[PDB]
């Protein structure tokens, strides 16, 4: 091995994965499905 | 709810890719070590 | 040389996720209200 | 619209990564089997 | 060492998808009901 | 704005994966070259 | 004394208005979004 | 709810005013006719 | 649109009442003048 | 002067309606979709 | 808040009408009393 | 006429009438019928 110098790199996208999950968890505080709100209000009234 | 699901599906897929990419980096690094 | 017989590369399987993204995309209910933006009302209306 | 496009774009990108990661995994395992 | 020279690792190219996602992220307001979309609604409803 | 952030977050992750997948493909090809 | 024969009190007729209020009330679509209040979002969410 | 109640309350108040205004108009015209 | 209509219906009714109330005040005042 | 002593003008009493309208004006939020109603929706939708 | 203002505006108008209608009923009754 | 002093009062609710009409004219800038918005968005999409 004049090959001893060959190396594979590693990846770290954990911050990104975590951030997607955090956005998902809390999405209902800022985005409302108009159709679903309309149907809920129709039921309540 | 559709966007929520798309985000966690995406994140799950990205996590599986990260893990396999890194496991295969390990395999290649181990192979190089063993041969040299 | 060290034993290499046990070295194995893993295969990824994210087909269910890929498929689910395509499923949701096809069925998308596009009418989403952006509550952060509607919070800008006092500015918009001026 | 933009949101459907984000989803199918993400799906496509994920699929392309899966294909190459798995092709490269197969290449590495073929190399090991040959050497072994 | 014989029997291995044909083994080849492919490279991936998802630059177009990477770039497109960044493009779309800038224009998400056309997909949402924000104050401008309510203005188009207001014009309809009068 | 949460969706906007999620799109650019996804983009960034995809880019980081692309970069490492490609580095590791080159490493494996270099190893096959050297061994043959 | 002045002539008083021409003095006349007028009669009001607002029956159509009274009736229309009752009509609209019976048919009311109650789901009204208060955009001024949703403009308070940044405060509410804190 | 509150809005239906405002409408029917307003209608009732308007009707009561119409009745009294018209009763009083009739009283005044009866007075004129008598005196005339 | 239902609230809009209720408001202009209300305002129209109030205007008709104002006018008749004032016309009848006129009639009563004129009557008093003529008799005294 | 005879023939007129029975003529009588009635008085109106709409105080209850006047008062009720002022009452209702204070509690209009129960009839509107404001941020609190969206909070009840959010609880439903989770 | 526009609807709230419209309710109290309506209330105020109704009250002003009630007051004048009633003043004028008393005036007419005073006149019938004096003449008879 | 010891009756010359009897007088009828006049009313002025014009400010109130005007204000109702002004509220009505401009109501669409602040109040949205959820059902009507939902149907419009369904048509557009």
């Amino acid at each position: 091995g004049d090959i001893s110098g060959i190396n594979a790199s590693v990846v770290n996208i954990q911050k990104e994965i975590d951030r997607l999950n955090e956005v998902a968890k809390n999405l209902n505080e800022s985005l409302i499905d108009l159709q679903e709100l309309g149907k809920y209000e129709q039921y309540i009234k | 709810s559709q966007i929520q699901e798309s985000l966690t599906t995406t994140s799950t897929a990205l996590g599986k890719l990260q893990d396999v990419v890194n496991q295969n980096a390990q395999a290649l690094n181990t192979l190089v070590k063993q041969l040299s």
